[PDB]
């Protein structure tokens, strides 16, 4: 399906308190794809929302490394192995912490994989994964990020309140 | 390492096995011997019970496991 | 967790033979591995065994200078390049795995081949 | 650099006698001294390796003192006998050589 | 956190040289100061990365290649060197960044009657590619006649045992070695 | 096994002379090979060795002058003796060094390379 929205604003990849930013953002009234589990492309970033995990990668095979996020009832596990998953070998990063309307933004820039969750999506965590990511699958609404300039109104305690395309 | 040749028990009784920590093992007729302790209990010893049973005391003087063929319950 | 063996088969005496043990259910380079063999009609015996990212605490009593265990953490595998075989080597060769990183009691066993020398 | 020493040299031609050759080496080589029997006009023959294992001769010794023994001397063994050892830095050092 | 150098250098057993272990270290802060400041390490030398500035450079990944070699054989663990070890067991590339320690390990390793846990490759038809290990164990045919995998004259098993003894000299005593590498 | 070396002759000092060991049953591309020279009246002296992988080593008195090499096609071993001197006049044996206990198993026969 298709839908429109007004949201998708996160803190502009920088952790300053306070503005105009030329970053990867989600257009306000844009086409978002209402779904009811295909392998969607990653492009440069995705907006995810739903009312329990993700698998990222390029080929999603043992030829290349792939990112894997799973949420238990008590714990979240992030691993990047060469998943087949029928097989899992040659992996260098494992992250373990508390589990993650629930809306997420994923971007993979400069070898870092950044996550924002909840508008004003607070930064959840960024990960030094250091792999290429092109296509993805959900283990919901899916949008795609666009490199456009934004104006962000901070509200005397950070907390980006309003935004302007 | 020793252990009695073979024991037997009527169902619902108490079965006592002496391994002459001991990490007792158990193997069912033709299978991969599986662990039981590192109803069953290990007072040091014995795997008290209320198939083929073997122990694995890792001698630290020779540094190699010395499973003493145990017994058949 | 699983362990799978291979290589087992009829071997003429005095001939070489190489076993295998692939593991997939855990971090291979954290737990030691072993090779536990059980001669038919007899209990359990210890052949050899590697360590976590380390070497051979092995060659128990009769396989000194004949068998050579090889651990390849890269491929999550364990090898026992059996050499100069005899009549007593006719036995099933269960792989194994212990709790500790260097050496302690075994927990998870492969099914084991049926290496026969006759 | 290893320095070898074969003593004594040019032994007595005594048929049917226990003949003994020693090879004092300047440093401790464990069991890596090999004995060659170079007949005149020929090439050496590798009597012993590891200083103990043949290839009637019976060699023994470790570390510094190695011995080559001919328990029964035959008129066919009046030859020249050399030691050997190879450094880990690849370098073989041959001893002086003893006649019989 | 801290990188697990304590597990590596203080381990109980090391792999033999021909099947040398390889440990990937990442996602941790590595304190090389304790390694640099040790009286036991009878060898610490390295290349393109000064020992002082070890705690100044961050690399994508760090390896810890561990094994045990003869004491006199350590000089071949160096970029561009040649010998039995360099040619057939563990070859280091000429552009090697990262570095090598070695400390005598006689008490841990050498036991009376021969320690047959340690082996080295003896023959090989071709020198190793750098940082590449082989486990091939076929009877090395060193002659023209075939022998069909039966050990004998002209067909030698390619692995030889070090046979460490506590009575050996420092030249033949075992030296545990760790060869760190960087990106 | 009949390692036969040949190529001896008389070369004026500083010249260059080629020695060739022709292995009979061995394959020089696999075995370690070596040259051992016995000066007239003296004992054996080591010259060079070539490993199975091709690595070569030389004695101190002959580094920079001789080069050992082998050709697999005809199963032959070569010693390019260059810059010959008065004290290189000797007999050159091609041995068969064995990486084990490190000994010279089988030996050549002798080619009197003389300088005058």
């Amino acid at each position: 399906y298709t839908n429109s929205f007004t949201r998708g604003v996160y803190y502009p990849d920088k952790v300053f308190r306070s503005h105009s930013t030329q970053d990867l953002f989600l257009p306000f009234f844009s086409n978002v794809t209402w779904f009811h589990n295909p392998v969607l492309p990653f492009n440069d970033g995705v907006y995810f929302a739903s009312t329990r995990g993700w698998i990222f990668g390029t080929t999603l095979d043992s030829k290349t490394q792939s990112l894997l996020i799973v949420n238990n009832a008590t714990n979240v596990v992030i691993k990047v192995c060469e998943f087949q998953y029928s097989s899992a070998n040659n992996c260098t990063f494992e992250y373990v912490s508390q589990p993650f309307l629930r809306e997420f933004v994923f971007k993979n820039i400069d070898g870092y994989f950044k996550i924002y969750s909840k508008s004003a999506l607070e930064p959840l965590v960024d990960l030094p994964i250091g792999i290429n990511i092109t296509r993805f699958q959900t283990l919901y609404y899916v949008g795609y990020l666009q490199p456009r300039t934004f104006l962000l109104k901070y509200n005397e305690n950070g907390t980006i309140t309003d935004a302007v395309d | 390492l020793p252990q009695p040749p073979s024991v037997s028990v009527a169902p619902g009784k108490t079965a006592r096995i002496t391994c002459g920590s001991v990490h007792w093992y158990q193997q069912k007729p033709r299978q991969a011997p599986v662990v039981v302790m590192y109803r069953f209990s290990g007072s040091n010893a014995t795997l008290i019970i209320s198939a083929e049973y073997y122990c694995q005391v890792w001698d630290r003087s020779s540094d190699q496991p010395v499973f003493g063929g145990g017994t058949k319950l | 967790v699983q362990l799978v063996e291979s290589g087992g088969g009829l071997v003429q005496p005095g001939r070489s033979l190489r076993l295998s043990c692939a593991a997939s259910g855990f971090t291979f380079d954290d737990y030691a591995m072993h090779w536990v063999r059980q001669a038919p009609g007899k209990g359990l015996e210890w052949v050899s065994g590697a360590s976590w990212n380390s070497g051979t605490i092995g060659y128990a009593d009769s396989v000194k200078g004949r068998f050579i265990i090889i651990r390849d953490n890269a491929k999550n595998s364990l090898y026992l390049q059996m050499n100069s075989l005899r009549s007593e080597d006719t036995a099933s060769y269960y792989c194994a795995k212990d709790f500790s990183r260097d050496g302690d009691a075994f927990d998870i066993w492969g099914q084991g081949t049926m290496v026969t020398v006759s | 650099d290893i320095q070898m020493t074969q003593s004594p040299s040019s032994l007595s031609a005594s048929v049917g006698d226990r003949v003994t050759i020693t090879c004092r080496t300047s440093q401790s080589i464990s069991t890596y001294l090999h004995w060659y029997q170079q007949k005149p006009g020929k090439a050496p023959k590798l009597l012993i390796y590891a200083a103990s294992s043949l290839h009637r001769f019976s060699g023994s010794g470790s570390g510094t003192h190695f011995v080559l023994t001919i328990n029964g001397l035959q008129p066919e063994d009046f030859a020249t006998y050399y030691c050997q050892h190879t450094d880990t830095t690849p370098l073989t050092f041959f001893g002086g050589g003893t006649k019989v």
